[PDB]
């Protein structure tokens, strides 16, 4: 999960943010569709 | 295993790894690529020493990873800290090169453009404006309110469950204007459309 | 600080921006229930219990067909069945008996002091509810792919996605308990979903506020802006182009023309 800020646009921010949530939240356990913080990795 | 690497790179080419706890989604130490040092928050876990950068001589920082500290370290408020594209480059760079007298300053940047976005959308797009315009900002109560609450408003979420979507508690949050809204149920936008992540109290269900 | 919360008092706020209100504070069994301008008086005040009961003035809200016929009212919770005054609160703004299936709370005019009914749930911006001590309208811009704003254009009549200029009038939206979204400068105006179609899909414009089920909206945890209940559709930038000035009213796919934020 790399940031580079010179190949960097609101577009690839906005990119890797979503990779970072997707790695952090669970897959399975959410809450009114917001998912809770992954136990492990 | 329990944290998560993540890599930042300067327009000088100078890229950090970062390692968050996923327990607290908090920031608990970095390594500069190519080096031999190391650097933990005094408040890091065990495990943090334990598992990470044991190839590197591990230094312990004079702060902790919590804002107070951090602001405490820095000299100065989050409401008066500018965050966005070169900022985040300046604050890469001068954890990059270990500075001492920028690295609280540097870590607020980096916690927030990073951390505090992926936590909340109304974070993200504030981030994103300054990406797309490069143009500076400087939090005020809206962003700050929410970097605060977000503990609390995990754990009124979950609480929420057991009562029809109400909170056990009153959260004070604040729109751009700086007008306090507050907060007792999940039938806000400003909660459910706005926390991405959430922080783990209690065992629950919807 | 507990995961279980046992009773909790609040508001309720639904159309136009009015509150929940046992009309004229009164105390007797079958007193009926009102829209009514929002303040603190304690017959607008609505306590919840971990039973399924909602409650003001120490009685239970209330529904049967067989005694009160289509009307909403207050009732004892020691004498009514407990079928009757159980409820449900959904994120998209129902709220119902479990029991009743067919059945959703209504308020069949805009106007303060009509009496509150159950009617057939057809997931309408008169049968959208806010429970919550704020009422008040949420007012902010709502951002798009490519970072672009929502505007109402052709004098409030068209909606599509521009540049977003910092306080600018027409990129400013108010959202209502309801779960419209309007027209901050005018608040007779909805975002509507037209019969006019693109791709045989519905276009969404501005409208006079009607109530029905073409202008109620919900921001979810998906970033979608989607319309409530089942058989589900979410706004969209069409073709991911915002040069054809067209916002559709799309299968929902979480896609980044799909994804829109709220910036307040
Ligand atoms: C605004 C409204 O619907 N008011 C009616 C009222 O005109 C009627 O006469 C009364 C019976 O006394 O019941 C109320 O619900």
């Amino acid at each position: 999960a790399n940031l580079r800020l010179s190949e960097a646009n609101s577009g690839t921010y906005k990119t890797f943010i979503g990779r970072v949530r997707e790695e952090l939240g669970s897959e399975t356990y959410r809450l009114y569709g917001i998912p809770v913080l992954k136990h492990s990795l | 295993n329990r944290f998560y690497l993540l890599t930042l790179t300067s327009n000088q080419d100078e890229s950090i790894t970062l390692a968050i706890d996923v327990e607290d989604m908090v920031a608990v130490a970095y390594q500069p690529a190519g080096s031999h040092e190391s650097y933990f928050f005094l408040n890091a876990p065990q495990i943090a020493f334990h598992t990470l950068f044991t190839d590197t001589h591990q230094n312990v920082l004079n702060f902790d990873n919590t804002f107070k500290s951090l602001e405490n370290a820095a000299g100065t408020t989050r409401q008066t800290i500018v965050l966005g594209v070169d900022p985040l480059d300046f604050a890469i760079s001068n954890l990059f090169n270990a500075d001492p007298k920028l690295l609280p300053l540097s870590f607020l940047v980096i916690i927030q453009m990073v951390l505090e976005a992926s936590k909340f959308r109304f974070i993200e797009q504030s981030v994103a404006y300054s990406f797309k315009n490069e143009k500076t900002f400087l939090p005020d109560l809206a962003i700050v309110s929410l970097e605060d609450n977000w503990s609390e408003i995990s754990l009124q979420i979950q609480a929420s469950t057991s009562l029809q979507g109400l909170f056990g508690s009153v959260v004070e949050l604040y729109n751009s204007n700086n007008e306090l809204i507050e907060v007792d149920s999940i039938y806000y936008p400003i909660i459910l459309a706005n926390v991405a992540l959430q922080l783990y109290h209690c065992q629950v269900s919807t | 600080n507990e995961c279980l919360v046992e009773t909790r008092t609040t508001r309720i706020s639904g159309r136009d921006a009015l509150c929940v209100d046992v009309a004229g504070a009164l105390t007797s069994d079958g007193s009926r229930l009102i829209l009514y301008p929002c303040g603190q008086q304690v017959n607008q005040k609505w306590t919840f219990h971990s039973d399924g009961t909602v409650r003001s003035l120490g009685k239970c809200l209330a529904t049967n067909n067989s005694k009160f016929g289509n009307l909403v009212v207050i009732y004892d919770c020691s004498k009514l069945a407990a079928e009757d005054i159980s409820w449900d609160v959904s994120v998209g703004g129902t709220i119902m008996n479990p029991n009743y299936e067919d059945l959703a709370l209504t308020s069949n005019k805009a106007t303060r002091s009509t009496n509150l009914t159950m009617e057939v749930n057809t997931y309408s911006a008169s049968q959208g509810w806010r429970v919550g001590n704020y009422v008040q309208p949420i007012i902010g811009s709502i951002v798009g792919l490519d970072d672009m704003c929502l505007e109402a254009t052709d004098g409030n009549t068209n909606m599509w996605l521009e540049e977003c200029v910092p306080n600018q009038r027409e990129q400013s939206w108010a959202l209502y308990s309801d779960g419209t979204i309007r027209v901050d400068d005018n608040r007779e105006l909805c975002v509507t979903a037209s019969s006019s179609t693109y791709d045989n899909w519905k276009v969404i414009t501005i409208l006079n506020c009607d109530g029905s089920n073409n202008q109620r909206w919900v921001f979810l945890a998906d970033g979608s802006i989607s319309t409530p209940g089942n058989q589900r559709l979410a706004m969209d930038v069409a073709r991911s182009d915002v040069d054809l000035k067209k916002i559709i009213l799309h299968r929902p796919h979480g896609d980044l023309n799909q994804q829109w934020v709220l910036f307040y």
